[PDB]
């Protein structure tokens, strides 16, 4: 919970499940 | 106003707690988000990519000849070429890999791996291998019809600079874990080998050794649990010009 | 594509495969990495996992509040001291690359956006005992480059627009949250050019991705007698954005300023020698005997 | 299908025909820098065809005790053609790139090149706490050798180097690499003389071997700047 | 209706017939691992009938001075028929069991057998701080004999083992006991030749005594695997 | 902010308090829960199991003999055999029991007991036996026409290797308590005697004497308060290899 | 058949029985126990039972904060110790084994699953007195097997990974929750095996079961005069859940890293006595004297 | 109450009455 | 009462925070704001003038 | 090999089914006791007690 101002004040932001590993282990256009 | 009592671990910092905290410059504006290539959100994106494994791990092989296992003709059969240790938590052929570097620092590791070898013959260069998994239990298969007992594949390099031998996730528990013990039931995966199936069988022209670089991955059923600090890096003194940030 | 994994995935159920036709065997030289398949490979059965992949997500890989700083000082009268003493009053350039255990994380990607919490934890020695005090002190923000404060009762500490925190001892450590503060989107956590349009300027090193200063001082008076006062400065990272993973840092940091490297003197980690040695490549290192 | 390819940029036209399916860079492809992102507020100059072409450096010898080549990119292409004068005459670049890189040898060679595309390759030196001078990173159209490829110059690893963006030229398989960069800055645009956002590194991993006729192997690169813009005109610098 | 007991798995068979009911562990029956709770994610071997049958253990003679006996499961089967060859040839092994001990004598025959099935029987030695060894615990198919039996060889009571799954054999009213086993693991499935799940425990509460003519009178075990998976095929360890 | 203020026990740690508490491995995903066998959720159905009464807690019964009472054919009519103290609470035949056991963590409890004695002569020996629960008051019943006065079973072992004795709740309080006082009214059960009802009488190739198995359990009426360190266990030093967890 | 009981049971009213078939006479040979009702032994009334059964839960039952770790150190200057000594530091491998209370209470069960709450209470004595320090204290959780520290200034205490808490002695205790950590589902309190595939493991132990380690050390450089620091760790199970009961511990433990035995020397808890003696089998112990 | 972003940081949960003495009671068959 | 725990920067004055802080004056009201010409509402607006 | 169990405590009788295992349709005589087209195998009886 976060009772300041600033949104960067929030505490840490552990629930981004998206990947793209695709971007790295297929990087190929074929 | 409210009454309150203060619990145990009032005014301790853990490490990795998770609070907001105040704002040093109020108001500040941040800096638009720009998109950058190569996102990554979770490790194990990272942990997928198939990176070198240094196999050749030996003396008298110096830097970048570690990378590569020189496979050469041979005159009797059924012959072993290498072996390969399977503890991604451990030192070894697998350590600086990025699957390794990024499971060195967790404890607890499930899922398959793979691995990937090119073959860097000549384009005549002809043979035939099997890399064996063997799942862990005894001693590491010196012989090739003990190691065909367990999960192999069977590669003709001929005109295929590459095959996959994935190691399937075979353990009776959810997860392996470091304990710094390499022979423990809940840490040993097992074994790689390679075997001559035929032969590394060159003209006269080409090269008559050849080399192969092995890869290993991990594959999407692989999780990493148990953050620890990693054994990889370390230092006992402060780094030059460290010193030179307070003057 | 890009996709949501909370999990880890399942194994489906294979059979016997013999097919003419479509593969085990991909193409490394693409770049791309083996998209074979365990279903592909062996004959699999059905696994419904239910491993989580949260503690890999970046977020929680690099929100470790890390050790970046640790200085420690006399607290005592400073006449008679020398001019590179940290009299009653240390300056610190906030930067990442100091310990090694952060420094390599950090430098697992090309370039990070995060806000930095920093957690400042004070210790007191007494240099005969009577008892420690319960000191204030003051840790000042002074951005980059900036103006910092030379003396400990300096009029550089009023803070008319800079910010400081006044902290005490016997109090919890004082915390404060720095924005993700860089004049680009990102920092670079290698840059790979100079950051002057002159050709003597720093390789390695932009400003632009220094956070700033931490002007730490003792706001009481000197004791009669002297004290070690040891200022320890945690970071860390959040609300993190990663990108382009890097090869982790392999040989052992030499300097905080670049990338130079020595190895180790014998493998592991020596320059031409990154794993240990075993005997043979058909040596296996830890064989179970039976 | 995967080998067939066909390269025109401009005037200029590459087929290679034993390829091995290109590389882009993160999944990503170069675009202009869209107003959403875009920061300096003049009119950019966007030569086209002028500047978005392959541009082919000089050959290197790829030979037995090789270790290693890099570019540096824009640095390599800032005194060529029309790029190099859009360069000289602007303060801001930005564009990507296509990375053609060219070694054939007979079906009697053996040889593996790791073509990696490393963004923000900040060198260190070796065996000394002096950071890399001017000298040692700006080559130029001429680059330099790794020092030490095993660790690619920065104290980590050739091995993990595939988390990079790259190809292999395997002489078996193919004899051609290429690499599709877009822009890679935490900057929309950059200043082209004192930054570098891509390295172009290429590698003997696998060293050249035959036992045939030895011949001269050259590796060529050749590299097309893509989706080129340019803000800040001034004089040449 | 409880003495009648008829037990078909494979090509054997057991007809009981003073029988008191038999035990299912904690109301549990042996199944086959679900895919909601696998691990190893190769397909593993069922061999059903070749190893889920009975397989009688050697006798032991039940003596006046006698103190117990013990099988640990499944190290007294993994040498044993078909289900030992799946035990040495796979890595992993999962099953339940369906343990049938058999101790007949006359009527005039008094004695009093507790027959428990004890999960992750951890033994204690005695009066010594070292632990037992592997030749202490890892009898196999001979099994050991209990030293202390009171306090179940672990510092604890054989009074309270009735906790455990566990029948009776009073030579009175029955002559066999017949406990079935689930699989008792933290792990779904484990390696065979490191870990005991179940310990069979057989113990002279009340001693075998008479006043007719002596005859040995024996203790047989006869323990059935009950939905054996093997995982891990390799060579034979 | 927050108007607040300390109420007493601000800073307090109680060992039995109930608080959440910092995680100290963010997103960390426990093992996915397996079914087991044999799940207990409440004590209560571990003290309901009946396990073996040591009656014979008398010297020269050693080790195993104490869990059997041997009885013999007598030669007087209505003789007592063995009587059991019921005093859950305190050591004597019930402490090392399923039920003792657990409740001696415990100072409180209710409910009924069940008594199972199992006869273990040959099926040959008849005879019959009388189990009597009598609640307390005055001394133990020592002849076999007091004891009928209680709460008994007459059991004919002849063909029945088994009867149950329940001890029925039978107390003036809601709890009986421990206070280390055997003879408080707060705490004493009562007793249980046996006696000959007929004899045991065996033919000449039966053993002439023959065992009895007693067990107890708690009934489902069974309940236990107060939780407390158990007097079973104990130490006065630190147990061996303790020092090297810290090595 | 599984049902919710959050009283124990009611007693119904029961009349005389006299009845030629059905049955007080069980059959204990079957392994059950008998199911004999108080109604069908005595002539019941009705009793409406409203006593809770709360406090026999195993969540209470086990959820009690008990003492696993006591060590004390001399916090002092250790330039001239002996190297067996903690020298302002101590390491522990976390277990529920040393204190006999707790050990007998988990050793009551095959398999216990729960997450452990950790406090860790800090007491000093000065070794002439002068007051006692408010030090902060540092308490590092490493994994089983990985690296601990060596000395007091470490750089492994930097935590860039490792979870650390500092805390004051002037503060409430510590508390981290440690969750369910194991590889498996349920901890093993009791491993009949070995966990190596080579035959000199360790018996009994199996390190799937261990939490990890507790590296505790004060974070203060060293007063001029010594102090004695006991660090008390305590642990509560939470979140239980228990399979598979066990007979308790009757004789008293010998070690940790087993289940060896030796009794008392007399009875009680003695290895051929378990229950104190008595003279006969009708020797009543508590005879009430009248 | 609890304000960790972890479930299993929570207080106990001393709330499963869930009884099966059965099958330590009654882990018979007929 | 209410369990609470005291975070890291419990007691520290960070001279940038923004809370509400007791009226020294307690039902003071303040004078009457006045229209002044020349509000300031950010430092931006005097730094585009020449 | 195919087993019963046989407590002859209350029970005067079992059956042992010996049942037919054979790789041929029919088993035949030829005068040669150790053919495989002939040998059904071995009954053994054990103490089990
Ligand atoms: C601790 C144990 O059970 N056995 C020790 C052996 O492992 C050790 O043999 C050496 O082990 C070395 C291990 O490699 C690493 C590691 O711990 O993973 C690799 C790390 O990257 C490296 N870290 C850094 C910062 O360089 C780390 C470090 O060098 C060591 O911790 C320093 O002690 O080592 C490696 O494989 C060696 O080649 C191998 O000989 C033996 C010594 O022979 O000691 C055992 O106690
Ligand atoms: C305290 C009191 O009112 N009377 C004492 C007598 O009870 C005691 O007689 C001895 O009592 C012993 C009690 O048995 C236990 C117990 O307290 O329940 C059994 C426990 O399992 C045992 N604990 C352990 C860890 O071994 C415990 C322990 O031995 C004692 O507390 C140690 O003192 O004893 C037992 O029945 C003896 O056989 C009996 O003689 C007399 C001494 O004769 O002292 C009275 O103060």
């Amino acid at each position: 919970i976060n009772f300041y101002k600033d949104s960067y004040a929030a505490s840490a932001s552990k629930q981004d499940f998206s990947q793209d590993p695709s971007k790295f282990t297929e990087p190929v256009v074929e | 106003g409210v009454p309150t009592y203060l619990l145990p671990g009032s005014g301790q910092f853990l490490t990795t707690d998770d609070h907001s905290s105040a704002p040093v410059l109020p108001c500040f504006n941040p800096t638009p988000e720009m998109h950058i290539p190569g996102q990554v959100r979770n490790m194990l994106e990272v942990v997928q990519v198939e990176s070198m494994m240094e196999i050749n791990n030996t003396e008298s092989a110096v830097g970048m000849e570690r990378l590569k296992v020189d496979i050469s003709a041979l005159t009797d059969v059924d012959q072993l070429l290498f072996n390969i240790p399977l503890d991604i938590q451990l030192d070894g052929p697998l350590r600086n890999t990025l699957v390794g570097n990024i499971s060195r620092y967790y404890t607890h590791w499930s899922g398959s791996l793979e691995m990937t070898f090119m073959f860097c013959g000549s384009f005549m260069a002809t043979g035939k291998l099997i890399l064996c998994y063997t799942p862990p239990g005894g001693s590491c298969p010196t012989t090739r019809e003990t190691a065909m007992l367990g999960t192999h594949i069977v590669w003709d390099f001929g005109l295929q600079s590459s095959v996959t031998l994935i190691i399937p996730w075979i353990s009776g528990s959810h997860y392996r874990m470091f304990n710094n013990d390499a022979k423990s039931t809940n840490a040993n995966v097992g074994y790689v080998t390679c075997f001559m199936q035929t032969n590394l069988i060159v003209p006269s022209e080409s090269s008559d050794t050849c080399s192969l670089i092995g890869f290993i991955a991990a594959k999407d059923d692989f999780s990493l649990r148990l953050m620890r600090d990693s054994p990889d890096i370390g230092q006992i003194d402060h780094l030059h010009a460290a010193e030179a940030a307070y003057q | 594509i890009e996709s949501i994994i909370k999990t880890a995935t399942d194994t489906v159920k294979s059979e016997i495969n013999a097919e003419l036709g479509v593969v085990s065997l991909n193409a490394v030289e693409t770049g791309a990495t083996s998209n074979t398949e365990p279903e592909e490979a062996i004959q699999t059965r059905t696994v419904i996992n239910q491993h989580g992949v949260s503690e890999t997500l970046v977020e929680n890989f690099l929100s470790r509040a890390a050790l970046v700083s640790k200085r420690s000082f006399e607290y005592k009268d400073h006449t008679s001291s020398a001019a590179q003493t940290d009299k009653n009053f240390f300056k610190w350039t906030i930067n990442t690359r100091s310990f090694v255990q952060l420094r390599r994380k950090l430098e697992l990607f090309t370039y990070l956006r995060f806000d930095a919490e920093i957690t400042i934890l004070t210790t007191v020695a007494v240099n005969t005992y009577m008892g420690l005090p319960n000191l204030t002190l003051q840790a000042m923000f002074v951005p980059t480059g900036a103006l910092t404060p030379e003396k400990q009762d300096s009029f550089h500490w009023q803070s008319g627009s800079n910010a400081s925190v006044f902290f005490k001892i016997s109090d919890p450590p004082a915390r404060m949250t720095i924005p993700f503060m860089c004049i680009n989107s990102a920092y670079s956590v290698f840059y790979d050019g100079f950051a002057g349009f002159e050709k003597s300027g720093l390789y390695g090193i932009n400003p632009a991705d220094t956070i700033g200063n931490l002007c730490v001082r003792i706001v009481n008076e000197h004791q009669p007698v002297g004290f070690t006062v040891t200022v320890r400065v945690y970071m860390k990272p959040k609300h993190i954005k990663a990108w382009a993973p890097r090869p982790p840092r392999t040989l052992p940091y030499m300097s905080i300023a670049n990338a130079n490297y020595k190895g180790k003197k014998r493998a592991p980690n020596a320059l031409n020698a990154i794993i240990g040695n075993r005997d043979s490549v058909k040596t296996m290192p830890h064989n179970i005997v039976t | 299908s995967d080998r067939v390819l066909q390269l025109k940029l401009g005037n200029s036209a590459i087929v290679t025909q034993e390829a091995a399916n290109y590389c882009c860079a993160y999944g990503e492809w170069p675009n202009y820098l869209p107003d959403h992102e875009a920061v300096a507020i003049d009119k950019p100059t966007q030569p086209e065809t002028a500047t978005d072409r392959f541009y082919t450096l000089k050959s290197v010898k790829w030979e037995a005790g090789s270790t290693g080549w890099w570019w540096k990119l824009p640095d390599a292409l800032n005194n060529i053609g029309m790029f190099g004068q859009n360069v000289q005459h602007h303060y801001l670049y930005r564009s990507g790139f296509l990375i053609h890189v060219q070694c054939n040898a007979t079906r009697f060679h053996q040889g593996a090149l790791l073509v990696v595309a490393i963004p923000e390759h900040q060198r260190g030196a070796h065996n000394t706490n002096t950071s890399p001078g001017f000298d040692d990173i700006m080559k130029g159209e001429e680059g330099g050798t790794f020092n030490h490829p095993y660790v690619l110059d920065d104290g980590t690893s050739l091995a993990c180097a595939t988390i990079f963006p790259h190809q292999w030229i395997n002489l078996r398989t193919n004899n051609s690499a290429t690499i599709v960069l877009p822009w890679m800055n935490a900057a929309p645009m950059d200043f082209p003389l004192r930054h570098n956002q891509w390295t172009l590194a290429i590698i003997p991993v696998v060293p050249l071997g035959t036992r045939t006729m030895s011949s001269m192997v050259p590796i060529t690169v050749s590299i097309a700047p893509m989706c080129c813009e340019f803000n800040g005109l001034r004089h040449a610098i």
